[PDB]
């Protein structure tokens, strides 16, 4: 209900990435974009040294893979892998979003990194030559 | 006198809903 | 049990009194 940061954050960003440490293994793209926007918009106040945490859980999201894997999933898969992919288009966009909020700031470093995240990102973004439309549109943001 | 018992708890309840929305003004107000 | 009832009335009403002032006391630390 409340900006509860100062009385509740230190404990409670700990507590709840403990929790949540099955977001990569557990598949279900539904809660994956959840919890990143939730990681997002916590980071977006997230003063308390705890970047760690979230842009950690964002930089094991991005790896997760961005290409589909067989090549029989002609609207099969890249429906439903899509529907996988775009919680990391997602949560590259609070990242272009959190780090918005943090051009000025103390852990600037962590937007930078996690910045430098998003052009080696693009980096194997660019690498495998992709062929899927949605890539090409988290290209364009 | 049962009912007595019944306004009280009503009445109880009624008071918590108004200290729960105060608190909530002075939520937005220290934001 | 009709004075068991005001027995009844008279507990809630000490209960929820005591927590209001747990509540006023939150209002005064956000003052």
């Amino acid at each position: 209900l409340l900006i509860n940061r100062q009385f509740y954050e230190e404990e409670l960003i700990n507590s709840v990435v403990i929790s949540q440490l099955s977001h990569i293994p557990e598949d279900k793209d539904h809660q994956v974009r959840k919890l990143a926007t939730q990681l997002l918009v916590d980071l977006a106040e997230g003063c308390h040294t705890h970047h760690f945490n979230s842009l950690l859980d964002i930089i094991e999201k991005v790896m997760a893979r961005s290409l589909s894997p067989p090549p029989e999933l002609e609207e099969r898969d890249v429906a439903a892998y899509s529907a996988s992919l775009e919680d990391v288009k997602t949560a590259v966009l609070g990242l272009l979003v959190i780090l918005q909020t943090k051009l000025y700031t103390l852990p600037a470093s962590h937007a930078t990194r996690v910045y430098e995240m998003l052009v080696s990102h693009i980096q194997l973004h660019y690498k495998h030559s992709y062929t899927l439309p949605i890539a090409s549109s988290i290209r364009l943001q | 006198d049962i009912q007595m018992w019944k306004v009280s708890l009503q009445k109880e309840q009624a008071r918590y809903n108004q200290l729960q929305e105060q608190r909530d003004t002075m939520v937005t107000k220290l934001h």
